[PDB]
């Protein structure tokens, strides 16, 4: 029939503030009309790769719930948002699985994330003991114990901050410029799937 | 857990915080450079000192990692770059002085104004008041009169100055258990750790013996011509049988011989290859001369430049109400954020210098990959050897009729290739002896092979003995001939000139090995060829992570500087001087024969 009612698309891709790649916004989004061609067919995005499933079949088929990951990254950490890669940001601040289904869409904003000072308001995690599972969330500020001596909750000699501050500066290079990523997750559960594609008249 | 693994932590911490400060540092460098004014340089003193005592609080961090606990060779580079104190094991006391004798020196060369006794209205800076006058003047005495003027002022301001320095350097490296501050400069040549591939600080004053010991027979024969040629210009002044009179070389000091081309040309009735009026015809804007840079080094495989080049750079000169510094200098600011400021005129030369400068650009993007305290060339050699190699294959007359700069009915004959090798020699092959003796005297100087009472009497004798140039009248201790010059009053290595020069001919056969060139090295062209892109790509990708012996086995097939492919490149003209100096002496005698 008549559909109405789509997905919040709007308050993930057009946000004004993005999270930080250590405490990723993750949105669940449910009972609406999901349509991917709009996402798709966009000139504005510069990866739309997705794994596990093809774009064109996506306004087709039907999921019970998406989960909407946000957060801002530079641009040569771009390709650790990909199901078995390694690095940084992999590892210690936003991890995918190996069986993941679902669309990376990263594109550039130094237009809104970079000022002529610095944009020192991004964090991302540097050091943390074990490499995280997928889609974990690690927010603790407690100090990196890279050496034997206990760190005793200050700052000194092989005791770190585990978390660092993004510079964006608008005269970076592409490599080093801010790339805001939304991550859609799809998974059909045994509950009746709500989030469907729009209908053809 | 264990001692490596805290190395390396730290050093991706030191990595993440210095390559933002050093942003910082070289965007306030780039502000005053492109503008100068009181509060850019506040700005940038300000962002220097952060820099410094950043650099010196991780050293201070850094050196609690005993080195030779790590075995992995990138961790242990990086530490080695990285616990090296610098000034900071000296006293402060002597620490304040060094910096402020470094700064006044500075200011001397910098603002030094010298016109003639009893005409002392107006006066004339070294650039461009004294450069303009020993580049163009004819006059035997004007020239000797500059000459011994500015030697005289910059000279005597300048000795007690040059004494203080050579003994808070020798303090300060003998504090960083090096034997002398020649020992210092000579170790960014030193491998160590690295089996077959290790390199040692005294290995460098042998290896630069032996590849001018080869060097000689060429410079005698260039030394002959010019000499004859120097006699025909000026009548009396020059003998036969003795050295060249110094303020006649067509530069202040005899760094290059490029400006008695005029002088010297062995064919003056054939054409020369001057491509100005041919851009000037075509209206080539210097943005049309970057773009033709970037359209040879896509030729050759490697990366175009980047958005934020063409947006930031300074390309052209600004105009009068903004002060900019016009020396040309490529500046890899960090965070991928890579610049060229030149004020670019409409000339040969200035195209040249456009290909050289993309390529040190070529060469500072290469290594972006590597890890901050990694970014460097293998040695100081590498980055401008890699700038000269674009200069060589630029220039050629096959680059000049490709883009369309030079008529395709330019007629290339054995003579013009004869004149424009001389050209080629007394740019490269006349500044080598000069680089030499520079750096053998400050080694035997900072040795203390000399005393400082003879400081003078030794280097006249080697400019006699190695350059062939002779002093017009003779100076006493109170002169300070030497530092008249930018590099050694302002505390930089000279052998990277040297070294420079052996490298880029031998980058020059490897490349041109692999582009499958079938003639002369000089009409050698590497444009076209990827495999030749690749293969400088390999050496342009590995930065300093790699031993610069290692490097050079990656490019040559060579663990050591080689002499040969100079010899190769100039053996046209150097049969063409051997023929010509049949009638002439080839040598020169060290005594006072032409004039003291
Ligand atoms: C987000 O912003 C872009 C850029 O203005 C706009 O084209 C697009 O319609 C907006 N909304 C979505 C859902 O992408
Ligand atoms: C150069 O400095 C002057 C003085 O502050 C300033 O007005 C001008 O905008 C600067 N030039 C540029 C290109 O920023
Ligand atoms: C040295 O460390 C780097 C990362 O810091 C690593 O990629 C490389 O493989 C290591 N080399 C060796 C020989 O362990
Ligand atoms: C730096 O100076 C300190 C203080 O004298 C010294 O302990 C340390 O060994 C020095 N580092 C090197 C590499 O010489
Ligand atoms: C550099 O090369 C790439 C690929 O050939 C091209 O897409 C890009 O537009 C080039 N850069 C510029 C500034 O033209
Ligand atoms: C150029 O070649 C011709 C023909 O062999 C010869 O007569 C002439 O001397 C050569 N010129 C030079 C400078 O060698
Ligand atoms: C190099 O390639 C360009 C593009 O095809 C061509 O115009 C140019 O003539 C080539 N250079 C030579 C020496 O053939």
């Amino acid at each position: 029939p008549n559909i109405t009612n789509l997905c919040p698309f709007g308050e993930v891709f057009n946000a004004t503030r993005f999270a930080s790649v250590y405490a990723w916004n993750r949105k669940r989004i449910s009972n609406c009309v999901a349509d991917y061609s709009v996402l798709y067919n966009s000139a504005s995005f510069s990866t739309f790769k997705c794994y596990g499933v093809s774009p064109t079949k996506l306004n087709d088929l039907c999921f019970t719930n998406v989960y909407a990951d946000s957060f801002v990254i530079r641009g040569d950490e771009v390709r650790q948002i990909a199901p078995g890669q390694t690095g940084k940001i992999a590892d210690y601040n936003y991890k995918l699985p190996d069986d993941f289904t679902g669309c990376v869409i990263a594109w550039n904003s130094n237009n809104l994330d970079s000022k002529v000072g610095g944009n020192y308001n991004y964090l991302y995690r540097l050091f943390r003991k074990s490499n995280l599972k997928p889609f974990e969330r690690d927010i603790s500020t407690e100090i990196y114990q890279a050496g034997s001596t206990p760190c005793n909750g200050v700052e000194g000699f092989n005791c770190y901050f585990p978390l660092q501050s993004y510079g964006f500066q608008p005269t970076n290079g592409v490599g080093y410029q801010p790339y805001r990523v939304v991550v859609l997750s799809f998974e059909l559960l045994h509950a009746p799937a709500t989030v469907c594609g729009p209908k053809k008249s | 857990s264990t001692i490596e693994e805290q190395a390396k932590t730290f050093l991706d911490k030191f990595n993440h915080e210095a390559e933002d400060l050093f942003y910082q540092s070289s965007l306030a460098s780039w502000n005053y450079n492109t503008n100068i004014t009181e509060e850019n340089v506040q700005n940038m003193n300000n962002a220097g000192d952060k820099w410094s005592a950043f650099l010196k609080e991780q050293s201070t961090l850094a050196q609690m990692y005993p080195l030779q606990e790590i075995q992995n060779l990138t961790v242990k580079l990086q530490l080695q770059a990285l616990q090296q104190n610098g000034s900071s094991v000296l006293s402060e006391d002597k620490s304040k002085r060094l910096n402020t004798i470094l700064n006044t020196m500075s200011t001397i060369y910098s603002t030094g104004k010298v016109c003639n006794p009893d005409n002392p209205q107006e006066c004339l800076l070294l650039e461009p008041g004294l450069n303009e006058i020993m580049a163009n003047s004819l006059d035997y005495n004007e020239r000797l009169w500059a000459w011994e003027s500015w030697r005289s002022e910059v000279g005597k301001q300048l000795r007690p100055l040059y004494e203080e320095y050579v003994v808070l350097k020798n303090e300060m490296a003998r504090a960083n258990h090096y034997e002398d501050y020649g020992d210092y400069w000579r170790g960014d040549y030193e491998v160590n750790g690295v089996d077959g591939y290790d390199y040692s600080r005294g290995q460098l004053i042998e290896d630069v013996e032996h590849t001018f010991e080869e060097i000689k027979p060429l410079y005698e024969h260039l030394h002959a011509y010019v000499r004859a040629k120097l006699m025909n210009a000026y009548p009396s002044y020059i003998s036969p049988i003795g050295c060249l009179p110094a303020h006649l070389l067509g530069d202040m000091w005899g760094r290059f011989w490029t400006n008695l081309y005029s002088l010297t040309v062995p064919f003056g009735q054939k054409p020369n290859i001057d491509v100005t009026d041919a851009m000037v015809d075509q209206a080539w804007d210097a943005q049309r001369i970057f773009k033709e840079a970037e359209k040879f080094f896509v030729s050759v495989g490697l990366p175009n430049m980047t958005q934020g080049f063409w947006e930031n750079s300074m390309l052209t000169d600004p105009g009068n109400v903004q002060k900019a510094v016009c020396h040309p200098t490529a500046w890899d600011l960090g965070k991928g954020d890579f610049r060229i400021l030149m004020c670019t005129k409409v000339t040969m030369d200035d195209f040249l210098t456009a290909h050289h400068e993309m390529g040190h650009i070529q060469y500072d993007m290469a290594y972006a990959a590597q890890p901050f305290l990694l970014r460097n060339g293998a040695n100081e050699g590498f980055h401008e050897a890699v700038g000269e190699i674009m200069s060589l294959s630029a220039a050629t007359p096959k680059h000049l009729k490709s883009i369309g700069l030079l008529s395709p009915d330019f007629q290339e004959d054995n003579e013009t290739e004869i004149n424009f090798l001389l050209k080629q020699a007394l740019t490269i092959v006349g500044t080598l002896p000069f680089t030499y003796m520079l750096e053998k005297w400050r080694w035997m100087v900072f040795k203390g092979e000399i005393p400082k009472d003879q400081w003078m009497k030794k280097w006249w004798e080697m400019k006699r003995e190695i350059v062939g140039v002779v002093e017009p009248v003779p100076h006493d201790e109170t002169y300070c001939d030497p530092a008249s010059l930018f590099h050694v009053s302002n505390d930089y290595s000279f052998i990277r000139y040297y070294t420079r020069t052996l490298y880029q001919f031998q980058f020059q056969e490897a490349l041109c090995q692999a582009a499958k060139h079938e003639g002369p090295l000089h009409k050698c062209d590497i444009s076209n060829s990827t495999e030749a892109g690749q293969k400088l790509f390999n050496m342009l990708r590995l930065g300093k992570s790699e031993p610069w012996t290692l490097a050079l086995e990656n490019v040559v097939g060579a663990k050591n500087m080689n002499v040969r492919p100079l010899l190769n490149y100039f053996e046209p003209l150097f049969t063409w001087l051997k023929d010509q100096n049949k009638n002439s002496f080839v040598g020169w005698s060290t005594d006072w024969s032409p004039y003291a």
